[PDB]
């Protein structure tokens, strides 16, 4: 599935900002968007088309109908500049949780995920994240891996099931990388083998709402701050 | 098919399905939204209670024998919790204690060899339910009323809205359900207990629910009412429900 | 009426709540206050009227007929109103939305012959909607008791619970049961089971005989009144279902 | 292991109320209660929290065990609700005292052992007193169904009320009766007759079988929250009379 | 003995005042009495249903009175927007013409329904009139064609059920003109065969409002712009 994004939008402060999320029939979908800035974790801003999460603004709301999900962020601050992403997640497909291409926002003027194991390797070498995950229950989550390369948008990696039980590559990497998790220790893993330089990014740590069965729900409602690999 | 009567006890709490809005919260929905016009309303999913559900595996048997439920024992657990007014309601008044829980709330379990049966109908057919909820499939304005093409089977937990689904009284050959709806603002909770109540699920004809591939599903919605933070936000509270059910070795044929 | 010499029959009647645009089945267009009682013409989009079925059964040919033995019945739809996240007004700044509650009717009949009922209006000289069959050349007696007001519950979407009520004096064919609640808080309070059975056999043991091998069902469940963001008021309705044994019985 | 019935005897007593007692003059009523509590800081006063009546009577050390057949059981002093000259708030201007009313919850039990109870929390995070026995390592999990959180109902004025539900997954040989009605303006509605009786004996009719020759009795008669003048909150709770026949039962061993 | 609606052709009201139209008929207040509003080379507007019951979009300043032998069309607060055709109209449905328009007055200070196949033809020709209608389920709806001539008030033409089942004709077209329906199309048809010089007007759609049925309600509750045939 393909979600299309104007690659930048420019505003005044107190303006309104608009952000468009193109789709075949994206309203038969549930839409979430998530704001990020430059070296810091992604923030879900909203959730099922229109819902804001507990401390985003009443200005920041969301619309989704026929082939067109809409973020609209009004009363614009110099806070609301950064990158904005629309999300959608089909449970019966091959790559089943979709990032938009995304849309750089230029203004004119607890639960926490730590990831480690980042660094430099040799092409065909290999390497393995940790995401040391604290105040969770750890089985009760789905968890995911996203990666930023560099000048390109936000790539959802992999997924696995609260459970551990259940498991999902993106093309690009299926064959050489392998998620796995210990609920015991509250740690989810990335053994990443056969490296590539097209997997130079930031690798960020992705929780899924709590959910009784930790089965998969499409959202990533928080975030770690990421961990560097350089080939 | 069925024969002359050739015992077992099962035991099971459900958890409640209230919306789960994150750990610390579990039991209770999302906060409700309010006043979205019909033609864009996108209810968050954890905004939504959905019916519990749990397949229990009975011993292996084996002119073929089947476990035959012959009654229920049940009982909502932790209606008690309900006397913390210390604790995150709203005051009732200035020096007041908090706010009970009280509001519309719905009651319903059921016992069947198979996936409890339902039929689907809506407050708004134009409401975009939320990816990872079963919802009724291409609903017209028929679906505000009875539209029969709204048929599922209870086939899966924290996944069917209690508000998209009633057990469908046209089915459920195989199962008993009993259900209670009570809707308003200060609707009181009115929840009884005792280990001293039986209810017989045999039919007219003496026969219980015969439970197929040697499987005994069993369904609940306890929706106890509206939680009022100081705020004056509103979310579900729910409950677990207990099940002891009798069974019986019935002989049937081919 | 002889001895006894089986079939079940299932429907599920929609209700007649007015529907005041297609986006809307289910519900009434939003109520009217404060009419004087010489000058009330109510649209009949604001009118719930009685939903009616003739259920035709098999030609049986010291003649035959159907007798209806058992009813099952109950609301579909009940759940429906958990929602409170569209169109209703919210409880207080905050909240969720107000739950349908107020004045409810919910009442069923099953029968061989078109349910018998009678007249008693509030207004007598309310001006009801061409349309709709309501008490005919009606006096101050129409807001009392008026012999004069029978009628066959014979159409759907035409004979407005508000005029009409099952006649006691009548339906001997029919069996009806029925409960009006009302008030402006009243909490709708519905049951639903599988394990419930009417029986609708009589003093002498004989049910309701369908004549010309036809079955009438009758029902009007209004659930009380939505309150829309507005303030405005409209009723909300559910269907119902009925499965009705018949057996052969001589005649 | 239970043989043929074998001969009767009655057991009357009552259990008085614990539904906090904040100081001597305000025995049958809670402390004020709190309100707006972050579910991360909630340390309830002790006194604030009614819990669960109970006690263990001897019997005839009597192989035989006493059964109990039936119980007669009634709430006391239910009259004492229309004293609305004193303390309660007027409901208006130059108008009586508000009645008590709201939350109430009306539960007895009797057992040939102590009562077994589940452990289920409005808030697993809540500090409870030292004094009182509450679910132990909770979980967001003991806000819902949690099977870790069992219990013996061993102990007068120690297991909150709003902590402990009886667990129906056992409770083999007791018998347990219990209403919660929650709301504002919820009316207590209690009634009196010395006409009723309650039959203990299960579908095999068996009565509870007292082991150790020792009969537990166990009650919580929270009737609602009673408005002070200054508007704060108290529960008023009352004692539960119980007269139970027993009679002697063959069993082996 | 077809029923009689009488209308004073004209009105002349200053702004801000009062205008009162009236609608004659042999006891018309034991009747249903519906108003609607007509500017030129417009859809016409229904304004008061059943004698009093203003739609949604009428302001209060319009309302609706009926007794006796006089319904009365009352318009408060007059502004230059309320210059208008207005037409009174009543349904019988045990009628040979069961739908009866008034004969208009002149006043001086989502659902579309699209016509087409209008044109222009020789006197005695044929020609088939179309309505697509959009945002509704047609096997719900009664639908009705009405004209109106040079100079001539609003004249029904021809009514038919939702299911396609009860045809209604005016005397004048009876036996020249057929009114169908394909539900599945959502497409309403008015053929006219044998054409007259007095069949020279703006054909009108005319849906009634939902029915479970589809049955005649004798209601007009929304217009198409019409289409034109010269003859």
């Amino acid at each position: 599935y393909v979600l299309t994004q104007p690659p930048s939008v420019s505003v005044a402060p107190g303006k309104t900002a608009r952000i468009t999320c193109g789709g075949n029939n994206i309203g038969s979908r549930s839409v979430h968007w998530y704001q990020h800035k430059p070296g810091q974790a992604p923030v879900m801003i909203i959730s099922y088309d229109m819902n804001r999460p507990s401390g985003i603004p009443e200005r920041v709301s969301g619309s989704n109908y026929g082939n067109t999900a809409t973020l609209t962020i009004s009363r614009v601050e110099a806070g609301d500049e950064a990158d904005y992403y629309c999300q959608v997640w089909d449970s019966r497909s091959d790559h089943p949780y979709v990032f938009g291409t995304g849309t750089r926002v230029t203004v004119l003027g607890e639960v926490q995920l730590v990831e480690s194991g980042g660094g430099l390797v040799k092409p065909g070498g290999s390497l393995r994240l940790s995401c040391a995950a604290s105040g969770i229950t750890f089985q009760y989550y789905a968890m995911n891996w996203v990666r930023q390369a560099p000048g390109k948008g936000l790539e959802w990696v992999s997924s696995i099931g609260g459970r551990g039980d259940t498991t999902y590559y993106t093309d690009s990497v299926k064959g050489r990388f392998t998620i796995s998790r210990d609920n015991s220790k509250s740690t989810l893993y990335l053994q990443m083998n056969s490296l590539r330089a097209e997997d130079t990014a930031v690798y960020y740590c992705a929780k899924e709402p709590f959910d009784s069965s930790g089965d998969h729900r499409g959202v990533f409602d928080y975030w770690g701050q990421g961990t560097l690999v350089t080939v | 098919e069925v024969l002359e009567v050739k015992i077992t006890e099962v035991e099971c709490f459900l958890n409640p399905e209230m919306g789960d809005p994150d750990e610390n919260l579990r039991g209770f929905s999302l906060k409700l939204s309010a006043e979205n016009d019909f033609s864009s309303d996108s209810p968050e999913r954890k905004m939504l209670p959905c019916y519990s559900t749990a397949r229990i595996p009975l011993p292996n048997l084996n002119n073929l024998l089947m476990w035959e439920a012959v009654t229920v024992q049940t009982e909502v657990i932790g209606i008690t919790s309900m006397l913390n007014l210390h604790a995150g309601s709203q005051k009732v008044h200035e020096h007041g204690g908090g706010k009970p829980i009280q509001g519309s709330n719905f009651h319903f379990f059921a016992v069947g060899g198979d996936p409890l049966e339902m039929q689907g109908v809506l407050m708004n057919y134009r409401t975009k339910y939320p990816d990872g909820t079963i919802t009724p499939k291409n609903p017209t304005a028929q679906s505000q009323v009875m539209n029969t093409d709204h048929k599922a089977y209870l086939d899966k937990n924290n996944a069917y809205p209690v508000e998209c689904w009633v057990p469908d009284p046209s089915r459920n050959e195989n199962t008993r359900y009993f259900g209670t709806f009570t809707g308003g603002e200060n609707v009181p909770p009115v929840l009884h207990v005792t280990n001293t109540a039986t209810t017989v699920l045999l039919d007219e004809q003496g026969v219980g629910p015969l439970c197929k591939a040697d499987s005994l599903y069993v369904s609940a919605a306890d929706i106890c009412g509206l939680f009022t933070n100081s705020s004056g936000t509103q979310q579900w509270r729910g409950l677990a429900r207990y099940f002891k059910i009798r069974l019986r070795k019935r002989s049937v044929k081919n």
